[PDB]
């Protein structure tokens, strides 16, 4: 009974609260195992609200967030609007991806009905300043990732990857 | 101030008319110019800056109000600034030193000049050492045979770059110095790619002599013709006059239209210059303004690099 | 803007491979590969798209509107194609290795040029900061590697001395100490002098002679007999797809793009000689 | 590369097509030219170097109008055991081996000229097996084509 | 899927077979055998396919038509084959053991390199990816031996220590003594290192000094004489046939693969050098 | 039926048996024995052809043209040979 | 409107009476077009019983019979012993395809219980004995295709289509 939960990486702290469990179930797919992020979980056609952040959708292709896949439960007593969702676990667009799937996993996303209000114009946001990185680091890397200062060195790599690999779609909305 | 064009693998620069299977029982075939017709750099950079409601059916007025006057090409190694020239159907690439007592050896007598050309054209000629055209025949396989089809067969030759090597165009503005540094454009035909690079180069332009160079075709107002070609070894020393089409425009989806010129590495003597504006209206003046401006009647003095417009 | 985004990638030779060329070249072969400007073997975009694009039109029956868009129209019907391949230029091929004086074991090594990485790194760093990816991670490796032009440099491993090819007695040396090599494979990679590794190379090349038999006498028919030419099983071409962004290049180079691995590359495959592997430069 | 090796296999040649006059031990030579370069190719080089210095002794005439093809040019090696005629292969190796800089004359010279230092050139060669074989391999093929096309 | 079926099978040398090699550089044999880029033997697909074609058009002479299709025409083709074979990689070649230390004693044993592995696994991923068979238990027996890559291994039985083809000792751990054998037999395959197993392969190998013989004199002609190189019998390769559908690979493959099981491929045929049996992977696991 | 007929068979020396392999370096034995694949002796089918081929062209003064078609002519070979000869396995050894 | 029946070309006889509808409709898929026979239809696993030619269905997909197909209905009083079948045309293995056809189909082929008390051993029949060419060549093409000898001397050119085209299986009982 391990099920997932999508968090997108953002650099605007909308990100407070996300799971109420480090590990949950036991293993991790997402592993940093000396060269970096990866099995990133990236989903498009979708967008991220700047505040009170989640996944807005669109329809436009050209759009879309990457963000981590965890084992992980959204306090299990709220959150009604979550994409909650089971996949054959073939069709995640994983990229950087070097572990395997076990054909059939169930997510969580962080879900809101878009507007009623105006069209969105959405723009193009990469992760940079890197003090926003460290804090991301700091955020989630640290209270799920444990491995803090324990066997991995290469914390700057962990930060770079952040610096390039992510790049998300915001609103202004 | 200078444009480098760099080519990322061998461009195919179309010179004549079909390209595609219209006879159904021959291959098609074409061959790469060695120069880029400046209307090829002129509609490449335009493809750079565009906007999507201005012309429609001029295709170089809303062009000329894009680019400033494009100077002339040429190749350039390492360094080493070499500069097309051509003798009937002959074209060589040879470096600037070999320029400066050319007009007295084309004024020398009968072996010593033929002697000249000759290892001018054949053993200072340093095209052979940079570019091969590199033949690259294709075909197209119809699904349901897994086979060529009915000789769907075409040989493109292509133009092979044998070194590091760029081609130089100078540009005035400077506004647009940012906004193609660094842009890999699809320079060339059959969907090739090239990359451009941008830096501030001082060169001298303002000058006059007895001879020049022709780095760009020039053209001629359609209707000098009969005042022009009958007296023609009175303006060219050296080289090839032809009729070009101006090449293909992407907005109209139409050939660009025909004119005589004269083609790149032809010399031409100074007696030229004023006698195309004798020999131009008012009107035509108008157009072949913007022609030299998209880089067509680009001259060059054969003892220094000093460019030079006609009309301008 | 008009390619705007870009993606690299290897083309592992999973079998032998022949893309043909007639007979092209001034050699002993009747059916030569493709050869570049420099006599090393390539794949001319042109194959490579036809290829890809006949691939897809068969992996995904659905999405003609996608690749078509893409990879350009077959039919007179047609509008600007917005996704394009630059020629696979080859970048490392095996080699036969007999290592004197060395403990780690390899049969097989692979073997490059500087040649080779001068136009490797013509093709990434005409990327790196011109398009919105990042391989500087690469490029700085093989600026690193051009570096030491001309001498035999082994990377990632200590061999100070080896026999290639069975022919050929090279001396190599360490680069600096190390650098993370830039293949998951282990085996090691030589940059070879210009001047030996164009032998080397040209040893690693294949080239047969095939018989066209008398059923009847089972005995060869008069010029019944040719040469051919394939490029070694595990060898590694270089090439990028570049491609603009039109609301179908969001789709093709998401999900038509994530799905490849294995494509067939030019002719001769029922002999086999077409499969070959897309490793994306995103590792 | 190995194109000076073609006119090496006449240089150091000077040689054997009368010089190893008689016809036998001269038509002998085209086996060894086959055998030797395809257990060579197969064996090793220190298994067949072995097997080809056995028939050809040391400090004797075999070594006299051996290294006087060193500085001279007639020198009839005849003798109907391979013996004397069976160093004309173990001087077409070393000749190359000199040649080539593999191995130096003044070592092989001065090694070839007192009992110590045999052993000590066997172990020489013994330590550039490898490197030997794989350089030696077109000077030799083009004698085994030397010998079915000439001798 | 790329193919319709897509069949791998193993080539079990019945006698010392020796399929010919085409190439200009002059090499020590007369009559080299087939290498690939790893200097190792193989079978070019090119006479896989045209041995096993000539084979078909006589055992089935009432499939013509099935054959010619998915083997391609002769004389005018109008269209592309649907039917590959894909090169045979070497398997498993036997060679002379003298045990050291085991209960039961052999005198051959099947010796096979990791490099060799490498490219079975290379074609098994390749063909389930370009095909609905997902042969997982090759894959997950050659990826369990692979995991123990870098040392000497025996696949069941249990020697520690063995001199192989009478001049290289190696020292032999065991996988799990649970693995089933690739192949079903009872001869030990020991996957060795690629340095060592290059030389033990290339002693495996049969080079065969032959003449010929005036029938006047008895005494060889003036020239008849030449080496010529074998494979042993028991070698075992690695193919595999693929096709695309076209309701005659859909019967190639259900009439014509069930009872193909003993080809003639390479030459020297007049001298018994070249039977060979085919055991089809669907079978042999 | 790939084959017309098939004769499998004997062959008992009735004297000694020396079918060479030929020279070598490391060969511990000046004239050597034919080998199987694995150390036991045996006669290559090309010695065994050749052998019974010239017995034949010769016991058989007027079959001479079925014996050059069965196993191949000599002359002008415009075709392969009907017949076809298996490596001999040693069978039994006396001792 | 276009619905088609087998009629299989063995030597043995008791053909023409399959139907009395003997054109049907307005053509038929095997198109003799004066070059050769096309679109032959093949029936794998399934062999002749040469007594009332019929095809016995077996399981080898070795044994088949090849024949023509035609436009008819069976004799407007069987199809309670003809298997009667819809298909849609592209899952019709036919040989020397020329061109392309109605792509829905509907089929009556002639057929025999197994009867297994009787081993069904087959041997693999042909057609030769130009007496056997002959009277196929009437009683069967005439009857379908009457433009048999109208104007094409080609009754040689079918001659020897139909006697190197067309073979079969048999129970040989």
């Amino acid at each position: 009974s391990t099920q997932r939960e999508y968090v997108f990486i953002p650099i605007t702290n909308s990100i407070t609260i996300d799971v109420k469990i480090t590990i949950g179930g036991s293993d991790h797919i997402t592993n940093i195992d000396e060269r970096g992020i990866h099995n990133v979980l990236v989903i498009t056609g979708y967008a991220v609200d700047e505040k009170n952040g989640r996944l807005v959708p669109t329809l436009d292709p050209c759009d879309y967030v990457k963000g981590i896949l965890v084992a992980g439960t959204p306090q299990q007593a709220q959150s009604n609007d979550f994409l909650t969702l089971k996949l054959p676990a073939n069709k995640l667009y994983l990229i950087r991806k070097k572990g395997n799937i076990s054909d059939d996993l169930k997510i969580y996303i962080p879900y809101s009905s878009p507007d009623a209000r105006n069209s969105m114009k959405t723009k193009p946001v990469s992760i940079s300043d890197d003090t926003i990185v460290n804090n991301i680091i700091k955020e989630v890397f640290d209270k799920i990732y444990n491995i803090t200062q324990k066997e991995k060195v290469k914390i700057e790599k962990v930060k770079e990857d952040i610096k390039e690999l992510f790049s998300y779609y915001a609103l202004e909305q | 101030k200078r444009v480098l064009i760099k080519p990322l693998e061998p461009l195919m620069f179309r010179s004549q008319g079909e390209f595609e299977p219209l006879i159904t029982g021959s291959h098609t075939a074409a061959q790469s110019l060695i120069i880029p017709r400046p209307s090829t750099i002129a509609g490449m950079l335009g493809y750079i800056l565009f906007n999507k409601s201005s012309g429609t059916g001029d295709w170089l007025s809303d062009l000329t109000n894009l680019l400033a006057t494009i100077y002339g090409t040429f190749i350039e190694t390492n360094g080493e600034y070499l500069f097309p020239l051509r003798m009937g159907n002959h074209l060589a690439l040879v470096d600037q030193q070999h320029l400066i007592n050319l007009p007295t050896l084309l004024e020398k007598e009968y072996e010593r000049r033929e002697k000249g050309i000759y290892e001018l054209f054949y053993d200072k000629n340093k095209l052979f050492q940079i570019i091969n055209h590199q033949d690259r025949i294709g075909i197209s396989i119809d699904k349901s045979t897994r086979t060529v089809k009915e000789h769907y067969l075409y040989s493109a030759r292509y133009l092979a770059f044998k070194k590091e090597v760029n081609y130089v165009i100078f540009i005035d503005n400077d506004a647009i110095s940012d906004k193609i540094n660094g842009k890999i454009v699809n320079f060339g035909g059959e969907n090739r790619i090239a990359k451009l690079e941008v830096d501030d180069y001082k060169v001298d332009t303002s000058i006059e002599e007895e001879y020049y160079l022709a780095l760009s075709p020039i053209l001629i107002p359609d209707e000098a013709l009969d005042n022009f070609l009958d007296n023609i070894s009175d303006y060219v020393a050296m080289g090839k006059v032809d009729k070009i089409s101006l090449g293909f425009d992407i907005a109209n989806t139409k050939r660009k239209e025909m004119l005589t010129a004269i083609l790149e590495g032809s010399i031409v003597k100074r007696s030229i210059i004023d006698f195309i504006k004798n020999e131009i209206k008012n009107d035509l003046r108008y157009r072949f303004s913007k022609y030299e401006k998209i880089g067509y009647n680009t001259l060059m003095s054969l003892c220094k690099l000093a460019l030079r417009k006609i009309l301008s | 803007p008009y390619y705007a985004f870009a993606e690299p990638f290897f083309i592992h030779a999973i079998t032998h491979l022949h893309v043909g060329s007639g007979s092209s070249v001034e050699e002993e072969i009747a059916l030569p590969f493709q050869r570049d400007e420099l006599g090393y073997p390539t794949i001319y975009a042109s194959s490579l798209k036809g290829a890809i694009k006949s691939f897809l039109l068969k992996e995904f029956p659905d999405k003609r509107d996608v690749i078509y868009k893409v990879l350009g129209e077959d039919e007179n019907p047609e509008e600007a194609s917005l996704g394009t391949f630059l020629d696979a230029i080859l970048f490392a091929i095996p080699s036969r290795i007999i290592e004197i004086d060395s403990a780690k074991p390899y049969v097989w090594v692979y073997v490059t040029t500087y040649e080779l990485l001068k136009k490797v790194k013509l093709y990434l760093d005409s990327i790196s900061q011109l398009s919105n990816a990042s391989f500087s991670n690469l490029k700085n490796k093989i600026d690193t590697i051009l570096a030491k032009e001309g001498k035999n440099i082994t990377l990632d491993s200590d061999l100070k001395s080896a026999i290639l090819n069975e022919d050929f007695y090279v001396e190599l040396e360490a680069l600096n100490n190390k650098i993370p090599s830039i293949i998951n494979a282990g085996v090691p990679l030589l940059v070879l002098e210009d001047s030996i590794g164009r032998e080397v190379i040209n040893r690693s090349l294949i080239r047969v002679r095939r018989i066209r038999i008398d059923r009847d006498k089972k005995v060869v028919e008069t010029g019944g007999l040719w040469s051919e030419e394939y490029v070694p099983m595990k060898t590694i071409f270089f090439s990028v797809l570049l491609g603009k962004e039109s609301k179908e290049s969001a789709i093709f180079a998401s999900c038509i793009l994530r799905n490849l691995r294995y494509v067939i590359l030019g002719g001769k495959e029922t002999i086999g000689k077409g499969i070959v592997e897309l490793r994306w430069v995103k590792d | 590369l190995y194109e000076e090796d073609y006119k090496l296999a006449l240089e150091a040649f000077k040689k054997v097509f009368n010089a190893l006059t008689h016809y036998g031990a001269k038509q002998a030579f085209r086996s060894r030219a086959r055998d030797l370069v395809e257990e060579i190719y197969n064996s090793g080089f220190i298994p067949t170097f072995f097997y080809i210095i056995s028939k050809a002794e040391l400090n004797s005439d075999s070594l006299d109008s051996l290294i006087s093809l060193f500085s001279s040019d007639n020198a009839i090696l005849r003798g109907s055991d391979e013996n004397v005629s069976y160093s004309a292969y173990l001087f077409i190796i070393l000749y190359y081996l000199i040649k080539r800089g593999i191995i130096e004359q003044k070592f092989l010279i001065q090694a070839l000229r007192c009992e110590k230092t045999r052993l000590d050139l066997i172990d020489k060669l013994y330590n550039l097996a490898p490197i030997i074989s794989a350089k030696i391999r077109t000077y030799l093929l083009a004698i085994k084509r030397l010998s079915e096309a000439l001798i």
